């Protein structure tokens, strides 16, 4: 009996905010500031050396 | 302190109660993997025995 | 009048029950259509919401499905006392006396 | 579909590397995270949360998706004196009474077919 | 079938009634064993063989001792139908039992929906590792909700620390020296501003 | 009491000691016995 | 002492006395009043002819109390007190 | 039987310190084919001891790595050697690996054990995985109190005479002797009578042992020597937050100073909270202490052994791309770009794993 | 782990833990009628009231923007509840608050409303993003359903079921198939098919079954480090 089972149709889709983006987000935080910076500052400068430059 | 406190805070002497979004979370954003364990166990131990 | 439904807009339909059997089923229908509700069967007219999982919170959202089923436009004040099936039933009995005496609807 | 052995894991626990000499200098201080993108992963805010509404009202949602677990949630949600959908087994007295209540009613099964095996003839 | 037939029997009474903490479970708990060492009773008392040759020379009624072993062995072919009884007992087991079985699986669902949301947790943690080793915007994506809620307390302007946290233990830990130590009362916000002021027949309120 | 103060002042036991497992006297018999039977 | 205690033309058996004077040396009477220590008694008695008659069997035919047969009595005497209706408060 | 398989031989008296061989426990892992873990105990103590603790469910470490429970020479059932030179051990374990098929291993240890752990990845990294040190630091132990004891019980244990002592002249040496429970409890079982009831002897060499803690000096086992050089792979330290042997305050820098990756207190070095207890050096006994080293033993194991330096996790394997040296590969036509460090297989050595699945590769195309 | 060692850390000035009446100089004090001539104060009795009106309002205008899914909005009222229970669930006395507390919760939750009443609140832009989420997974189960194709979900639960099968086909000295067993089963099934969605499989060998994948790798030539330096 649990094999004959289905599924019923669901929504397509659910309300899209015309104002918020991933990009451009419409509320304000401390994280997002942080994503722009270390884009900025960009990655960690990662040396493949055995030694320090100076 | 809204970082440390939301995953520090809780104690065992106490409840812990959810918030808005771990409901929102735990309903509409649960995984494939989750889906998979509660109806393996629904059916082992629910229907299968 | 039209609303969302799955996603589908459908025309909202407004009773007028007008009579004492229709008022004690459709409260018994909207108690029981309430996800909250604890033991649907065992509920009468005089059962009390608490004994069946409804708090205050949950007495509001039944309020505001009466709005959307009969039109009224109910007060903060009248709220909080609607505890029991007997209490709804009485305040729309009370809502259709005022309504045919005074020709308008109460204060909201 | 390809499920490979149960018994072997991912070959990523399995590779692994060694160190020589020279060695880089460098620490890494953070874990690398260009692309901001976490998906089909749950949140760790999940993790010691008290039994609450959410527990019954997700249950039903998978109970629903079984033709056995559609019949318990009917049943519950309307033939079921509780005051509250969480729960609770302190004490196994609804249980008793429903064994009780069931094996007591097959009691006189073996006297009934002694009845019938004894009222068949006399003895004499 | 005499030996060790009944040793598994009475290992589920036990848990059963020792899980039973009010009077009345306990009451039913024993109403329970009754039933069951009741069914459970052995009879045995080494029933004897009739042999009516013996009676019947020694001396009987004649007819008597044939007619008692024909009709005597009549009745020994009569035996119940144990299978009648297993098919039944099957099928269908009760009302009151239903009642539970549909009660007792909605329990433990939920239940199980507790443990697999325990069980996940620690799954998902295995690919955290490391915490001060993340960056800020990579710790926030895994615990995904903080950002949301770091959101509200800005758009509402609720901008002193741990104003809505019932245990604010960053708090607690910034204070263990200051002077006049305290923390912020709960969810003050920094624009409420509940000050009184009156007039008396004294100066300054007094 | 004051006598015993006064007083006061194997394969099988090793093994459980290992495990931290609190044993009994007599569980140590049985496992002794149970080796010899 | 309210163990010992006898009606008159009520002779008991030999083996149910056996169980009925274990009972009393090994404690388990120091729960039930007193008063129902004598009633406890019949029915102990009419428990254990009626369920645990192999156990009366074996106690008889060979005369001796075995190890397994203190076991199954050690247990159901503190069990049966609990079950039957009686003033457990000492 | 199946999951606890110890391998069983003589002691053999070596001239050569070539000629050694190690003896040990080996316990197997709950699938089929995972990386392997030698752990060395403490000096002196019963590799049977770290059994329940390798085999316990709630930690469940054989889930990750099959584990090697093995003696160092001079001790257990391994052969003996006068010399304790780290170099010389390091170099048995490599023949051990070799004989017993392991491309290469997690190596682990307890007190003295750790520092033989650490040694061997200093002198054979190429092998190692990773080193996961219990207790222990790279350091000169000489004179901390804490082995000054275990250096004067093992020379009170010269003064038995088993062939004239009885078995209770030896119960009451220990007790008066050896004051500490736990090293009495470690000495008297490790007293063994050979067959024939011959005479009753330690299964660790007392002679040779004695004479390296005696002399104390540079070959000390307390000693840790410049000699031993640096350790390039992962390690990570765990040990009581009041310990005898690894005091925070100190005892934290030669870590940094013998391992070239280790990053620092948090993160490869950890302290587990606790009393002031002389036991707290045998964490397996405590529950408390144990959790804290399973679960940090399990992390390691699961996510940084095995990796390689400039990645922070084994999450990184495939996705992060390490910057490359100019002029470091031996084509010309080569442009010179950042790339994915090639991680093996833990024993693809004595397998043909590779072999195999380069034919299946084909097979695709 | 780690505990905090130190025993007066919940210790304030006006008591142990006390997050609800912090000491300060300026403390409340009575009021008398016969000697009080004017009094200019804020407090009132109408926090009930707005207490309730608040919830109909975030409640009906929250769900505005639903479109009609039940299931979400039997969820939000759950996170709704949640929301308004935190005076009377918390370990904060909020009755001994210092100037009140029911006015200090009722207009804090009057300006979540605001920007409820926008549609700016970020407890909605989360539920719109969490549930689109939930639905294009949804809809592809059901676009594959309808196809007759089986879901990646249902080959784990009939894979799973069959594993049971085997391991319980060799308990027979033991016959308590325990909840623990069941799980570490499926967990091992879960990392085996975890690490199979970056390293899918393509032979026999299974999910990220090859050790080809691990060696030495390079960016592509059309997707370099755009971040940084490569040497
Ligand atoms: C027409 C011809 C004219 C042009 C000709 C062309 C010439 C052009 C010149 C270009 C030269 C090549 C450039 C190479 C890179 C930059 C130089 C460098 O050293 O980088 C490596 C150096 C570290 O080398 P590394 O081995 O790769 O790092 C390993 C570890 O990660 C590092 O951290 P660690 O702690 O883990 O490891 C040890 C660390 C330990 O030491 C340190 O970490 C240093 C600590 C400093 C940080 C402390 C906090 C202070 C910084 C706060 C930020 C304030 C500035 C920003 C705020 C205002 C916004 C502008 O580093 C050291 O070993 C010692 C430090 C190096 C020796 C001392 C150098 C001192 C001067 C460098 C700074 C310049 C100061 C301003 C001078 C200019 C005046 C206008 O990087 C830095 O520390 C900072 C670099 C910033 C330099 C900016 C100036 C560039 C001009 C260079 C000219 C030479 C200096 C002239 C000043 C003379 C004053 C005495
Ligand atoms: C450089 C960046 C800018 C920095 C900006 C200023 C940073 C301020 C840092 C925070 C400290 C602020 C000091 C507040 C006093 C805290 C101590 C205290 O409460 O006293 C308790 C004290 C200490 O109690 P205690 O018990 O906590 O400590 C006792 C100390 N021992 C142990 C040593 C004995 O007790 C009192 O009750 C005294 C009450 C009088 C306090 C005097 C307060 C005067 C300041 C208030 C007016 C300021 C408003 C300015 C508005 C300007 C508008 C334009």
């Amino acid at each position: 009996k649990e094999n004959t089972g289905s599924m019923k149709k669901p929504m397509a889709k659910a309300y899209e905010h015309p104002y918020n983006s991933e990009h451009h987000p419409l509320n304000f935080s401390a994280v997002k500031i942080a994503e722009t910076f270390h884009d900025f500052i960009g990655p960690e400068q990662v040396s493949p050396h055995y030694e320090s430059f100076a | 302190t809204h970082f440390f406190n939301r995953r520090h805070s809780s104690s065992q002497e106490f409840i812990r109660f959810r918030t808005y979004t771990e409901v929102l979370l735990k309903i509409s954003a649960y995984n494939d993997f989750f889906y998979v364990l509660n109806n393996y166990y629904y059916n082992q131990k629910l229907i299968l025995k | 009048l039209t609303q969302y439904v799955e996603g589908q807009i459908v025309n909202r339909n407004q009773l007028t029950l007008k009579k004492q059997e229709d008022i004690e089923q459709y409260v018994l229908k909207l108690v029981r259509g309430y996800f909250r509700t604890t033991n649907k069967q065992g509920l009468n007219i005089n059962s009390v919401l608490q004994d069946h999982g409804l708090d205050e919170f949950d007495s509001i959202e039944l309020a505001m499905q009466v709005e959307e089923d009969l039109g009224y436009v109910i007060s903060a004040e009248t709220i909080p006392v609607l505890n029991k099936v007997k209490h709804f039933v009485n305040y729309i009995n009370h809502v259709e006396q005022f309504k045919a005496e005074n020709g308008k609807a109460p204060i909201a | 579909l390809q499920w490979g052995s149960l018994a072997e894991r991912p070959m990523v626990d399995r590779v692994m590397s060694t160190s020589t000499w020279p060695v880089p200098y460098y620490q890494r201080l953070f874990k690398a995270y260009p692309i901001r993108e976490k998906k089909d992963k749950m949140s760790l805010l999940l993790s010691d949360i008290d039994i609450d509404d959410t527990n019954w009202y997700q249950a039903k949602d998978f109970l629903r998706g079984s033709f056995r677990g559609r019949q318990i949630v009917d049943y519950v949600e309307n033939n079921i004196a509780s005051n509250t959908y969480i729960l609770i087994q302190q004490d196994v007295a609804n249980m008793a009474k429903a064994y009780v209540h069931d094996i007591c009613g097959y009691i006189d099964v073996a006297n009934k077919e002694n009845v019938r095996i004894l009222s068949k003839g006399d003895l004499i | 079938q005499a030996p060790g037939n009944q040793d598994k029997i009475l290992k589920w009474i036990s848990t059963l009634s020792n899980k039973a903490t009010t009077g009345e479970s306990r009451s039913y708990c024993t109403q329970l064993s009754s039933l069951v060492s009741f069914y459970n009773k052995q009879h045995v008392e080494q029933i004897p063989t009739i042999d009516f040759n013996e009676w019947k020379s020694v001396i009987s009624t004649q007819g008597l001792v044939d007619k008692v072993k024909e009709n005597y062995e009549s009745l020994i072919k009569e035996q119940y139908n144990t299978d009648a009884i297993s098919k039944q007992i099957s099928s269908a087991s009760s009302k009151a039992l239903d009642d539970i079985e549909n009660e007792l699986s909605f329990h433990a669902a939920i239940w199980l929906n507790a443990y697999a949301d325990y069980t996940m947790f620690l799954f998902e943690l295995e690919e955290y590792n490391d915490p001060n080793d993340y960056l800020m915007h990579e710790n926030f994506d895994f615990f995904r909700g903080l950002e949301t809620e770091l959101e509200e307390l800005t758009e509402t302007h609720n901008y002193i620390p741990g104003a809505k946290d019932d245990v604010n233990l960053r708090g607690y830990l910034a204070t263990q020296f200051a002077w006049g130590k305290k923390v912020i009362s709960f969810y003050r916000h920094p624009a409420d501003d509940f000050k009184c002021a009156k007039a008396t027949k004294n100066m300054l309120g007094r | 009491k004051r006598l015993l103060e006064k007083l006061n002042t194997l394969e099988v036991e090793n093994i459980l000691k290992r495990y931290h497992i609190n044993y009994t006297q007599a569980l140590i018999d049985e496992l002794v016995d149970w080796k010899t039977g | 002492v309210e163990m010992l205690k006898q009606n008159q033309y009520t002779p008991m058996k030999v083996e149910e006395q056996v169980c009925i004077i274990f009972a009393g040396v090994k404690g388990f009477l120091d729960a039930l009043v007193t008063s129902e220590v004598l009633k406890f008694e019949k029915k102990f008695l009419e428990h254990v002819r009626t369920n645990h008659s192999a156990l009366l069997k074996r106690i008889r035919d060979s005369g001796d109390l075995s190890e397994v047969d203190t076991n199954e009595l050690n247990t159901i005497i503190p069990l049966f007190i609990q079950e039957g209706g009686f003033k457990l408060k000492a | 039987s199946r999951i606890i398989n110890h391998l069983r031989g003589d002691p053999v008296y070596q001239d050569n310190t070539k000629d050694v061989s190690l003896r040990g426990t080996f316990l197997r892992g709950k699938y089929d084919d995972l990386p392997t873990m030698i752990f060395f105990t403490e000096a002196c103590d019963l590799t049977a001891n770290w059994i329940p603790f390798f085999t316990n469910p709630q930690y469940d470490i054989l889930a990750h790595r099959n584990v090697w429970l093995l003696n160092p020479r001079n001790f257990g059932n391994s052969d003996r050697h006068p010399s304790f030179d780290l170099q010389e051990m390091s170099d048995d374990v490599m023949r051990f690996m070799y004989s017993q098929k392991i491309s290469m291993a997690t190596l682990g240890g307890h007190g003295i054990g750790g520092k033989i752990a650490l040694a061997v990845g200093c002198y054979h990294a190429e092998r190692v995985t990773g080193v996961f040190s219990i207790d222990s630091s790279p350091m000169d132990q000489r004179y901390h109190e804490a082995f000054k004891e275990f250096k004067g019980y093992v020379n009170a244990l010269t003064e038995i005479n088993f062939k004239t002592w009885s078995d209770k002249d030896v119960k009451v040496f220990l007790k008066e002797n050896i004051k500490d429970p736990k090293w009495r409890s470690i000495f008297t079982n490790n007293i063994s009578k050979n067959a024939k009831t011959q005479s009753d002897s330690f299964n660790f060499e007392i002679n040779y042992l004695n004479h390296n803690l005696n002399f104390n000096k540079a070959d000390s086992l307390g000693n840790w020597a410049v000699k031993n050089g640096i350790y390039t792979g992962r390690a990570h330290f765990i040990f009581p937050e009041y310990s005898r042997w690894v005091h925070l305050a100190t005892n934290t820098l030669p870590m940094h100073k013998v391992c070239a990756r280790v990053k620092g207190f948090g993160h490869d070095i950890f302290y587990v909270q606790g009393d002031e207890n002389p036991l707290n050096h045998w964490v397996y006994d405590f529950e408390n202490y144990a959790n804290v080293v399973a679960s940090k033993l399990n992390k390691f194991l699961h996510s940084y052994d095995g990796v390689h330096a400039l990645l922070k996790d084994r999450t990184e394997i495939g996705n992060f791309m390490i910057p490359d040296r100019i002029k470091s590969r031996n084509d010309s036509k080569h442009i010179y770009g950042d790339y994915s460090p090639a991680h093996l297989h833990h024993n693809w050595r004595f397998n043909h794993i590779y072999e195999k699945h380069d034919e299946l590769d084909k097979k695709l195309n | 782990g780690y505990k905090i060692r130190n025993k007066s850390i919940f210790w304030t000035r006006a008591g142990w833990k006390n997050n609800w009446h912090p000491k300060n100089f300026n403390a409340p004090r009575p009021s008398y009628g016969e000697f009080t001539m004017g009094i200019r104060c804020r407090n009132d009795h109408h926090s009930f009231l707005r207490y309730v009106q608040t919830y109909r309002n975030m409640s009906r205008h929250c769900k505005q923007y639903f479109l009609g899914d039940k299931q979400l909005e039997e969820t939000f009222i759950l996170g709704l509840r949640s929301l308004f229970l935190v005076p009377y669930d918390s370990q904060c006395l909020t009755d001994q608050i210092k100037h009140g507390g029911e006015r200090r919760f009722v207009d804090q939750l009057d300006r979540d409303f605001e920007l409820i009443s926008y549609n700016t609140h970020p407890y909605q832009l989360f539920t719109y993003t969490v549930r689109n989420e939930h639905l294009a997974w949804k809809n592809e189960q059901y676009e594959k359903i309808q196809k007759g194709e089986k879901t990646f979900e249902q080959e784990l639960l009939d894979y799973l079921d069959e594993q049971v099968l085997a391991e319980k086909a060799k308990l027979r000295d033991g016959q308590n198939f325990s909840i623990e067993r069941m799980t570490e089963i499926a967990l091992h099934v879960f990392r085996k098919a975890r690490a199979g969605k970056v390293r899918p499989a393509q032979d026999v060998r299974g999910p990220d079954g090859n050790v080809n994948d691990f060696l030495e790798q390079r960016r592509p030539f059309e997707h370099p480090n755009p971040t940084g330096v490569t040497h």
